[PDB]
RNA sequence: UCAUUGCCCAAUCUUUGAACGCAAACGGCGCAUGGGAGAAGCUCUCUCGAGCCAUCCCCGUGCAUGCCACAUUUCUCAGUGUCG
RNA sequence: CAGACCUGAGUGUGGCAGGACCACCCGCUAAACUUAAGCAUAUUACUCAGCGGAGGAAAAGAAAACAACCGUGAUUCUCUCAGUCAGCGGCGAGCGAAGAGGGAUUCAACUCGUUGCCGAAUCGGGUCUUAUAUGACCUCGAACUGUGGCACCAUUUUUGU
């Protein structure tokens, strides 16, 4: 709807920052089993719902 | 001798005998933090194209500030912190998570100048 | 270790003919040897009550049991304080420590 | 106008008031009766005047004295050097029981206002049993006062001095 | 000891005299709120003999509990079931009223420990028990080395574990061996015992 | 990534840590003078289990009665020994 | 004096939370108290200036509820209970 | 003649409680499925579920026991008896124990209320001393009775008063 509380405001924010490629610089290190940014949220698939 | 008189058929209590308690040595807190403060208030400036434009036109700085901040507080802080006065502040927090303060610095000051007092580019 | 208790013949038909060193003691006996029960407890010899004590024999036997322990008494004194109280005995005599003890030695089953 | 005969109350008021009334209402046994024939305005009072002679007092008098006995007596190779015992009323529930039982207070003064009356109910009867003098006496409070307590529970004289007899 | 009188006197329940006493009490409660603190018992004799001994920490309560029995609550009183535990006023109620009472006191506050409690009265409606409850926080009490046992960890309640003698009554404790039996290791424990399994070390 | 700043902030931690340490203990001292109360707030007075905070203080627990005491005097039980 | 080493006593510990000033799909909103900061004002006329201080804002901490003891040696009351 | 006492308020003052956790415990409460080749009694099960509520374990615990002895002597627990000649039971299904013995573990045992307890409650709270008691003093909880003593085993029953 038009309006949507601060908490709510928080939930997207927190998520968005996670919804993108894992920090690559990390990836490079020694012994990095590291498949990918697993848990990334999306929208034309994955509405956050509610 | 002498009974009360009565204002309703039924009884009451009277509010009285209240006068100091002042429970607890209280106020606990040691060495008071005093909550928030300035190197923390203003987190890193915002500097987009829009900043670049805003700087010019209303004399305005866009800064990333502590999003909890109420406007006031910010106002107090900067003026003192930057030796200035600001004609006005529009703020918002984007879910970016940061409060952005659009501040017109007063004519007594120039946001670009002032920028490169900070040494802002 | 083991705390002196009486000897008894003990229950039943099936047990009519048998003796076991039973619970407790017999204050009466203990009396008969002479000994304050409270004190006896301090010595570490059991006491009882619910031994109602059905017959003579028991004393007889028991006093000897009692006695026997006592014969085999050491009793430690306290120094400075006089050995005296019961006439507690000989410091080196044991060796009180270690072989805990089983009371059966002082008075057998 | 004023509301009290047309008021309402909290129940606690209600209770006590109602309690008196209900207490008048039922037929009470003679056994329940035996409070009611209390001593007269004079008499009860007069006695209090005496009673105050036989009242009990501050912790101090015995202590102050103890301090005496100790100092003198217990040290010095003299024995029993103290003064005399005070002369106050014999009191106290339990005490009086024995007293009665030992048939030894002369006169017992029974309160008819006491928290379980049941606590004392057997007493006139008892007195009667011990064929001793017993009075149906008013109020705990005054009694309290001769002993300086908020109220006071049972009372008897073993003694006094003959002068007062 | 005056109680000796008191007690006997106290046995005279069934009489008019008492019934006066009773009656006043029967208006008094009947007038009165549900659970109340007392500045002293109304039955000291039991209280003192169930242990009351005059100082702080000892707290008195009078408590009102509906008497009667109870229904098995069921919505709309319908049981599907096989016949057996049936009836609206069926299962009769194993726990005792006193015990519930105490227990309800136990529930009633966030402190009190039932030291014990005795019935004082009952009417057509309510049972009254006068409950000797203790707080275990008074510094004198805590100081009190006689009672301080009361303080301890097992005493994070008591009454609902079934610790009054009465509670213990419904809890069944009798030492009469062949009338002591089963409950002696609780109800349950013994069940666990008695229906054990084949733990045979060897075979 | 003129990375050195982290440390500097971490230095900030250090003054700050200290500082309260001092203040805190400042406080503590000036609380006493009575065996109890308000000397010193709870936050000056250090948590220690529900139970641990509960507990029978030793005086009241070891300071049992004359009856026993006399008795204790009367029935001590230290060492005996037996064998023969 | 390494160690995002190790250990750990030493401390920090948001926002919550039984969760409690009140409240609540609101970072809402209060209430007592302390503390802070400051256009204006004021004052110092210090020339500036400075200070001082107000409207204004913020922070700290009380402040939920029950139960429990207590109060100066008494806290204030109430009541057809009750004293003469 | 005159003002209490008594109780119930309201403060203040100091605690407490909640909710956790909840393997095991401790209470409480409390199914049906099943089987009986049906099935209602029965069984399951005095189990499930539910609920209350503790601990480090809890629980139990010191005779209104057991016995029928040539006797036994808190509790617990274990082994045992005995799946029994105890026995319950459409008496069927199905069920069903105790005592003792052996044994582990234990020198485990304990209070008050009814006994003269009593030369200003011997108390407690507070206070203050003493470096704590103690000292001390109030408070005022407390003589509606806290102390001490004594506690049907004793005290010597009794009588040596």
């Amino acid at each position: 709807g038009r309006f949507k509380p601060l908490a709510i405001k928080k939930k997207y924010a927190k998520k968005l920052k996670q919804n993108r490629p894992v920090p690559y610089w990390i990836r490079l290190r020694t012994g990095n089993r590291i498949k990918w940014n697993e848990k990334r949220r999306h929208w034309r698939r994955t509405k956050l719902h509610y | 001798t002498k009974r009360k008189a009565y204002t309703r058929p039924q009884f009451r209590r009277p509010h009285t005998y209240r006068r100091p308690a002042t429970v607890k040595p209280s106020s606990n807190v040691s060495a008071i933090k005093n909550k928030w403060d300035a190197f923390r208030i203003i987190r890193y400036p915002l500097t987009t194209d829009k900043a670049m434009k805003k700087i010019e036109e209303n004399n305005t700085l866009t800064f990333i500030v502590d999003s909890r901040a109420n406007k006031t507080e910010i106002k107090k802080a900067i003026r003192k912190l930057y030796q200035v006065k600001t004609v006005k502040v529009n703020t918002l927090i984007r879910p970016d998570g940061l409060k952005k303060a659009y501040i017109r610095l007063s004519a007594s000051y120039d946001a670009l100048d002032t920028a490169n007092k900070m040494g802002l580019v | 270790l083991k705390a002196l208790r009486p000897q008894v013949n003990c229950p039943t038909v099936r047990y009519n003919m048998k003796r076991r060193l039973g619970r407790g003691f017999s204050l009466e006996e203990l009396k008969a040897a002479g000994v304050k029960p409270r004190y006896a407890r301090t010595i570490g010899i059991r006491v009882d009550r619910r031994r109602k004590n059905k017959s003579e024999e028991g004393m007889n036997i028991n006093v000897q049991r009692l006695k026997t322990y006592m014969s085999k008494l050491v009793l430690f004194p306290l120094n400075r304080k006089k050995p005296q109280k019961g006439d507690a005995t000989e410091e080196e005599v044991k060796a009180a420590t270690q072989d805990r003890s089983r009371y059966g030695t002082a008075a057998v089953g | 106008r004023d509301l009290s005969r047309f008021m309402r109350w909290p129940t606690f008021v209600t209770m006590q008031r109602k309690k008196r009334v209900l207490q008048r209402r039922l037929k009470v046994p003679p056994a329940l009766n035996q409070f009611t024939k209390v001593l007269d305005r004079s008499s009860r009072n007069e006695l209090l005047k005496l009673v105050k002679k036989y009242a009990p007092e501050t912790r101090k008098a015995r202590r102050d004295r103890l301090t005496k006995v100790a100092e003198e007596k217990k040290k010095n190779p003299k024995g029993t050097v103290s003064t005399k015992a005070p002369l106050c009323v014999v009191s106290g529930l339990q005490e009086v029981t024995r007293t009665i039982e030992k048939k030894t207070a002369r006169l017992v003064l029974i309160a008819n206002n006491v928290d379980p009356i049941e606590l004392v109910l057997w007493m006139p009867t008892l007195c009667r049993a011990n064929k001793i003098p017993y009075a149906i006496v008013k109020d705990k409070a005054r009694l309290g006062d001769a002993i300086g307590r908020k109220t006071a529970t049972c009372v008897a004289f073993t003694d006094v001095n003959a002068e007062d007899q | 000891g005056s109680f000796m009188y008191l007690n006997e006197l106290w046995k005279k329940k069934s009489s008019d005299v008492m019934r006066f006493i009773q009656r006043v009490r029967a208006w008094e409660f009947r007038h009165q709120h549900t659970i109340v603190r007392l500045r002293r018992p109304t039955r000291p004799e039991k209280a003192r003999m169930v242990g009351y001994k005059t100082k702080q920490g000892y707290v008195v309560f009078r408590v009102r509990v509906r008497r009667g029995g109870r229904k098995r609550p069921v919505h709309k009183g319908i049981t599907y079931g096989k016949p057996n535990t049936a009836g609206v006023l069926g299962r009769k109620l194993n726990k005792n009223n006193r015990v519930v009472a105490e227990q309800r006191l136990g529930k009633k506050y966030g402190n009190l420990r039932v030291l014990n409690s005795y019935w004082v009265n009952a009417d057509s409606t309510f049972l009254w028990y006068e409950v000797v409850a203790v707080d275990p926080m008074h510094r004198a009490i805590r100081r009190d080395p006689r009672i301080n046992w009361i303080v301890n960890a097992v005493h994070k309640h008591r009454e609902q574990r079934g610790l009054t003698s009465a509670g213990r009554k419904h809890r069944g404790l009798r030492q009469k061996g062949h009338k002591a039996s089963k409950l002696r290791p609780s109800r349950r424990a013994a069940w666990r015992r008695n229906n054990r399994m084949v733990f045979l070390r060897k075979r | 990534r003129l990375g050195r700043i982290r440390t500097i902030r971490k230095g900030i931690a250090r003054i700050m840590t200290v500082l309260n340490k001092n203040e805190r203990e400042n406080l503590r001292k000036f609380y006493s003078d009575k065996k109890l109360r308000s000397a010193k707030p709870k936050t000056l007075r250090a948590k220690l289990t529900h139970r641990r905070r509960l507990a029978l203080k030793a005086n009241e627990k070891n300071r049992k009665t004359r009856r026993q005491l006399r008795m204790a005097h009367k029935f001590p039980r230290r060492i005996y020994a037996v064998k023969v």
